[PDB]
């Protein structure tokens, strides 16, 4: 008997206040019984269980459910109940490794690791709550009532426990061999290095060595896996990776469900694939909930998800990372509020693609949007490579100048340089910041009655030139906005602009070049074709001249 | 330090989960290297599945050092733990920092890890440090002393601290000192020739009655602070402009102070104008502005601190590496004004200017009232949370909310 060091058991807690689970058995057929009896009787003898007394009061219901596979009977014991009541746990798989961050490694060796699978020890003042009784033949016999002695498949902190556990034992064989390679996944251990063949399964078999002190038999898993690698939505070659196969499906009737279907894997392929946009098509489920209605194609969508097949057709793959080459990211503009970026460090080999949608707001510029854009993939990089990637920029080192020396809030984008790829992000107006000489001044004002929605808006210059237009249904925000949108339109080149409203001026210092409001973007437009527009604020109500000429004019 | 000093949480509250950011590798190799010396000291210890709780951290570098630090964001942890009474219920704020002449600042928490910490607390202490893209899981660990950066780790030392600065108290009673957190502020009228010689007094107490930060001493002058009172131009020709900025200026300064008025300025307004016209002033318009500049030399009325509210900082981008500041609790009551110009490191970089600005802005805030402010910063959320981190060395970290509309009053505090 050669002595194996035991597994260190994990201190396990119920929710304070609450205690262990009661539910009463089902009643089973005789061959369910006689199935489950036999199942128990095995794993009893391996020691994952072991009879219990009268004196537990604890239960979970037990049952036995068939497969067509195999004509066998399978033990499943529902913890739900236990679950509900055992403590929280530091789940240590939340994430998964994105494939464009993996070292190329050479040499890989699958491992069945199920024979510590269910052998991890259960924590010993906690075994009471995973009682668990088999119905007797007939209720003519009191039920064989067993609890589990390690981790039961199906419990809430098996998961957690197990993998913590493996990682402990793992420790000092990975400290001690940097050049090994291990993801722990399910019951397999996949060991990979960058050794020669020869020398890979000598660590291997000294892995199979430092495994075994702990009791732990663990053979070459049957039937390795050929590659690629069918993992977790990728395919991993050896040498490239990509996404499982992304078919579009080519129906006539489009539900709201095939659509949730159709943007899940148009997301999933924007990892790899270029140029991928989902906005038309996800703007048809801004607020529908029954997913088996049917709703009608816009020729937006349509002609979006054919931009989308025609990037599909041809599988597209990505390399590995290589820390000793710099890192490089590259964003384009798509249009309507739409990027998308690569991650490179060779040219025309990605190591991923990706995609930006602007947030939902009522105002916006390509500025900010790219700012946005360079913070998520900032963030993204540190994530998948633990660093920050120089970025290559569709904007001018003096359009970016000239934006963050003016915009009025905090801004910075990290180390970037300029490409040449139209569109290019542009500044599109700048207004002036002292009054303009010589140009017209247009004091404006708005005014809308809340009760009968019927309003006023107009000017009053310096040359005498005067305008009040009558407007129907209009708010008060609204008519100091058509106010100074009358202005730009009457004015020549060059314009002073004289205005007492609060709400206009803060959309305009946003600085936006697009907006869902239609008289701001016809605001806009104005703004672009002068060549100097001086805004000037005044409060409202205080016998300021000009200003109080239009307000009486305006106020009906 | 044998005895552990019972804490717990707030009646109704779990510990902090917290989810831990991502880090740079170089912050993470930094982490990793710290942590195992920590690890050997005893000072913490690795935990298991069954603990859930996080806290965040992360690594930076101190003002004018080499070495890197671990930092830990217990925000959430202090503001769910239980509130501290000692034999003292409570120390008011001492009014005197603020009126010493220099104010040395000393890192003081190495101190912190000769004390143990309640072994049912240890739990909620718990932070991790991330893995590279999913590659390995998060090494985790827990502390067993009294850690920098929690609130009752003061709360616990205090006892102690009070006996190791006794003999120096003694010596030089004109001496106000202070502790907030890991720092600890020393404040006297002496001149800085007389001043740094005597700080390193104390820098050898810790050493015989008990560190790696604590030969660095940050320098403070809070009785040259400038305050920032509203003041109008002195012209000798006004245009239609100025005068309507000026109007506009001393309407929002009305909110303020009682008696502004203003219609005597509007009555030089007359009618539609060009912004450029030169205005002359009347007689009934200078004593106006007059009276006005005369309202603005006086301070604001009714304005009180109050220990039970929240102090309110809120900043202003200027341009040219200039900011405005201020600190109030009620709108229109400003407790202090400032102006800051020429950020060190920071001329093409917006965001080091202004993590420097609420750094500087937290440390008067700890001078004065002995607390932080609530920060409303003028940047977006994304582009301020990827940053911060890369630009902080203080041990504190203040809470904040981000302004999204742009301010009309920029102007104003200009
Ligand atoms: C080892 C491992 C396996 C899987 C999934 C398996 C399934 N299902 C997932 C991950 C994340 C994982 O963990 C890590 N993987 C890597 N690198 C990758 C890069 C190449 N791929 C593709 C490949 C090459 C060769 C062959 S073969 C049959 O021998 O021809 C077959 C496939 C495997 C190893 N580096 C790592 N570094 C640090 C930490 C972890 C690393
Ligand atoms: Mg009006």
């Amino acid at each position: 008997m050669v002595p194996i060091s035991p597994i260190e058991t994990v201190p396990v807690k119920l929710k304070p206040g609450m205690d262990g689970p009661k539910v009463k058995q089902w009643p089973l057929t005789e061959e369910k019984i006689k199935a489950l009896v036999e199942i128990c009787t095995e794993m009893e003898k391996e020691g994952k269980i072991s009879k219990i007394g009268p004196e537990n009061p604890y239960n979970t219901p037990v049952f036995a459910i068939k497969k067509k596979d195999s004509t066998k009977w399978r033990k499943l014991v529902d913890f739900r109940e236990l679950n509900k009541r055992t403590q929280d746990f530091w789940e240590v798989q939340l994430g998964i490794p994105h494939p464009a961050g993996l070292p190329k490694n050479k040499s890989v060796t699958i491992l069945d690791v199920g024979d510590a699978y269910f052998s991890v020890p259960l924590d010993e003042d906690f075994r009471k709550y995973t009682a668990f009784t088999i119905p007797s033949i007939n209720n003519e016999t009191p039920g064989i009532r067993y609890q589990y002695n390690v981790l039961p498949q199906g419990w809430k902190g098996s998961p957690a426990i197990f993998q913590s556990s493996m990682t402990k034992i793992l420790e000092p064989f990975a400290a001690q061999n940097p050049d090994i390679v291990i993801y722990q996944y399910m019951d397999d251990l996949y060991v990979g290095s960058d050794l020669e063949i020869g020398q890979h399964r000598t660590k291997i078999e000294e892995l199979r060595q430092h495994l075994l002190r702990w009791g732990l038999t663990t053979p070459d898993k049957k039937h390795q896996k050929e590659p690629p690698f069918l993992w977790m939505g990728y395919e991993l070659h050896p040498d490239k990776w990509t996404v499982q196969p992304i078919v579009l499906p080519e129906k006539d009737s489009w539900t709201v469900n095939d659509i949730q279907k159709l943007v899940g894997k148009l997301n999933w392929a924007s990892q790899i694939y270029p140029g991928i946009k989902v906005r038309q098509l996800s703007k048809l489920l801004r607020g529908t909930k029954a997913l088996t209605e049917v709703i009608p194609l816009t020729e937006e969508a349509e002609l979006e998800l054919a931009e989308n097949r025609e990037i599909l057709k041809e599988p597209v793959h990505g390399v590995y990372y290589d820390p000793s080459k710099d890192l490089i990211a590259e964003i384009q503009k798509q249009g309507q509020g739409q990027w998308t970026y690569q991650i490179y460090q060779e040219p025309f080999k990605n190591l991923k693609t990706g995609k930006y949608a602007r947030m939902r707001g009522a105002h916006t510029n390509d500025v900010k949007q790219l700012t946005e854009a360079v913070q998520k993939i900032t963030t993204e990089s540190i994530v998948i490579w633990g660093k920050t990637p120089k970025f290559k920029l569709p904007i001018q080192k003096e359009t970016w100048e000239t934006w963050w020396t003016e915009y009025w809030q905090a801004t910075w984008i990290p180390e970037w340089e300029f490409v040449n790829t139209p569109p290019l992000v542009k500044l599109w107006y700048q207004l002036e910041k002292e009054p303009i000489v010589g140009a017209e001044t247009f004091y404006v004002d708005g005014a809308a009655n809340r009760e009968t929605k019927l309003g006023k808006a107009g000017y009053v210059t310096n040359k005498g030139r005067q305008k009040v237009v009558p407007l129907t249904n209009t708010t008060n925000q609204k008519t100091e906005l058509q106010a100074i949108y009358l202005a730009l339109q009457d004015s020549g080149l060059e314009v002073n602009i004289v205005t007492d409203s609060q709400y206009a001026l803060g959309i305009i210092q946003a600085q936006p070049d697009k907006s869902e409001s239609e008289l701001v973007n016809q605001i806009i437009e104005q703004l672009i074709k002068k060549e100097k527009v001086y805004l000037a604020w005044v409060p409202a109500h205080k016998g300021i001249g000009g200003n109080e000429q239009v307000d009486k004019l305006v106020s009906a | 330090p044998i005895e552990t000093v019972p804490v717990k949480l707030k009646p109704g509250m779990d510990g902090p989960k917290v989810k831990q950011w991502p880090l740079t590798e170089e912050k993470i190799k930094a982490l990793v290297e710290i942590c195992t010396e920590m690890e050997k000291e005893g000072k913490i210890s690795k935990i298991g599945p069954e603990n859930p709780y996080n806290t965040p951290v992360f690594a930076i570098k101190k003002k004018d050092s080499t070495k890197w630090r671990k930092l830990v964001d217990f925000r959430e942890l202090n503001k769910r733990t239980q509130d501290f009474w000692e034999v003292q219920l409570g120390i008011p704020h001492p009014a005197g920092l603020k009126k010493k002449k220099s104010v040395t600042v000393l890192d003081v928490g190495d101190a912190y890890f000769s004390v143990p910490l309640d072994e049912d607390f240890r739990k909620y202490t718990a932070f991790t440090i991330p893995s590279i893209n999913n590659e390995t899981p998060g090494i985790r660990y827990q502390y067993n002393v009294l850690p920098q950066g929690w609130k009752g780790s003061p709360a616990i030392f205090q006892s102690s601290m009070t006996k190791i600065l006794e003999p120096f108290k003694k010596q030089n009673p004109d001496i106000v000192i202070y502790q907030y957190m890991d720092d600890l502020y020393v404040g006297s009228d002496l001149e800085i020739g007389q001043h740094r010689t005597k700080i390193e007094e104390l820098r050898q107490h810790l050493l015989r009655w008990g560190p790696p930060f604590l030969w660095m001493g940050y320098e403070l002058h809070p009785d040259k602070w400038t305050v920032q009172p509203i003041v109008l131009p002195e012209k000798d020709s006004w245009t239609v402009n100025d005068i309507q900025k000026l109007v506009g200026k001393l309407n929002w300064a009305s909110q303020i102070y009682p008696g502004i008025k203003v219609r005597q300025l509007s009555k030089l307004l007359r009618g539609t104008k060009a912004l450029t016209e030169v205005i002359p002033l009347t007689e009934e318009a200078e004593l106006e502005l007059a009276e006005n500049r005369e309202i603005l030399k006086e301070p604001v009325h009714g304005v009180y601190y109050d220990p039970s509210k929240d102090l309110i900082a809120e900043i202003q981008k200027q341009g040219q590496g200039q900011w405005t500041y201020q600190i109030y609790q009620e709108p229109f009551k400003n407790l202090k004004t400032g102006k800051y110009a020429r950020m060190r490191g920071a001329h093409t970089n917006d965001v080091k200017q202004l993590t420097e600005a609420v750094q500087k802005i937290t440390t008067e805030s700890i001078v004065i009232w002995g607390k932080t402010p609530k920060f409303k910063l003028p940047i977006q959320k994304e582009t301020w949370e990827t940053w911060w981190t890369e630009y902080w060395q203080a041990t504190w970290i203040p809470e904040w909310e981000f302004v999204n509309t742009p301010p009309l009053v920029k102007l104003w505090y200009q």
